[PDB]
Parts: structure tokens; sequence; C-alpha cells
């Protein structure tokens, strides 16, 4: 379940 | 070559807490403010009053791995499936960083909880940690400084045998050169210590035990 916790991640800087 | 330096240079600037500053803040030295000790249920209660007054740990490593020469080239599917099965791995092996043989690091290293006290909460919960400390006493045997877990966690998420990918040509030579950048740099750091490459590759397979011992052990809660 936390691939939307690093989906953020992954698109952080922009 | 300039493989090993990049990726090191990734996790010191990537992850707050290194075995550096944890050693050091383990040590009680260049300090007269140590970590408060957790070490029964009213410091705990203590403790647990001013954090409501983890989410950063695995984007800490997320912004690690997109700094890896080659994984922000990759598919984003591919980036979230690799992240999405090594990050407890990782989590877990780092985890020993801040780990001795009586208590672990929290809070960014301001808290110190004690092993005696974690094992003697009732279950389930005192078989939470101890597992932890386990591989963490024989992971922090290996004596492996920040470039050595630099290349350890690169290698735990840049394996191209995680379920679902798709370009799993390209995860696999970027793990061969990861791990051809960790055995050559493992015996120029830890050159006595022949046997150190093997050593670590079965680090990673008990991770991965005890990544799904761990979700298991979650589920009945």
């Amino acid at each position: 379940g936390l691939e939307a916790i690093i989906r953020k991640a992954l698109m952080g800087k922009y | 070559k300039s493989l090993a330096k990049r990726i090191y240079e990734a996790y010191l600037k990537n992850f707050n807490m290194n075995k550096v500053k944890a050693r050091v803040i383990l040590s009680g030295k260049a300090s007269n403010n140590p970590p408060f000790v957790i070490h029964d249920m009213e410091t705990l209660c203590m403790a647990e009053k001013t954090l409501v007054a983890s989410v950063e740990t695995v984007t800490e490593l997320t912004e690690f791995a997109k700094a890896i020469p080659g994984f922000a080239n990759l598919d984003l599917n591919d980036q979230v499936t690799l992240l999405k099965y090594g990050v407890y791995e990782a989590i877990f092996a780092m985890l020993s960083s801040v780990m001795n043989k009586d208590g672990m690091l929290v809070a960014y290293g301001n808290g110190f909880i004690t092993r005696e006290f974690l094992k003697s909460l009732r279950k389930p919960f005192c078989d939470i940690m101890e597992p932890k400390f386990d591989f963490a006493m024989k992971f922090n045997a290996l004596e492996l400084d920040d470039s050595d877990i630099s290349l350890f966690v690169a290698a735990i998420i840049c394996c191209g045998d995680r379920p679902g990918l798709l370009n799993v040509g390209h995860i696999e030579k970027m793990q061969e050169g990861i791990v051809h950048v960790l055995r050559l740099h493992l015996q120029s750091n830890h050159p006595d210590d022949i046997f150190l490459f093997p050593k670590l590759l079965q680090k990673m397979a008990d991770l991965r035990q005890l990544v799904t011992e761990h979700a298991q052990l979650v589920q009945i809660i």
C-alpha cells in the first residue's frame, strides 16, 4: 500500500 | 568507475542519519545532552505525548534511489516497483546503524529505547523489534562503514528479480555494475575479510526473509 507514498516522493522535485 | 563515489554522495546527501552520526550519538561523547532514554511505561508515555504534539524514511530512500546513476532513466512503474519491494529490506539494513546490543536510537537520534523494555511488552509487541536486534548484532559484526552501506543498499533496490518489472534487461545490467563495484570496494575497504561479499549476499537474503516475517507479524494487528 506504500506505493502511494513512494510515487509521491518520486514526484517531489516537480 | 566513479560509481561508488556518486552512490556514496547520494547516501550522505539524502539520509539524515548515517552510521557515523549514529555512532557519535551512541558513544555519548561530544555532547552533554544525551538522548532521552525510553526504558519503562512512564518514559514511553512521556515520549508518546510529545510525538503527537515512516513517510520520511521511505522518502529518503526514494530520493536516494533516483540519485543512483541510471535509476532515474528507468520507466516510472519500474522505479515504483523496485522501491515498493526493496524499501523494507533497505530500512532494516540501515536500521543496524542506530542499534547496539542494549537499544536503538529513535526520533533522529533524540531518543533511545532500550532493548529490554521492548521485549518486556506483552505479545505480540515484544516480537516486533527483537528480530531486528538479532540481525543488526550480527550485521554490525561485519563492521561496515557508510561507504559500504551505501553500495549495499543500492544493490538491494536495483535487482532485476522484483515481481512485475518491465525493463528487466536494464535493471540486471545496472545491478551488474553496482555488484561489481561493491565487490571491488569491499576488498579495497576490508581486505582481511576476503569472504565479506559472499557474507553480504547472505545478508540480503536474510533481509528478504526478515521483511517477509515482518509483514506476517504486522497483519496480526
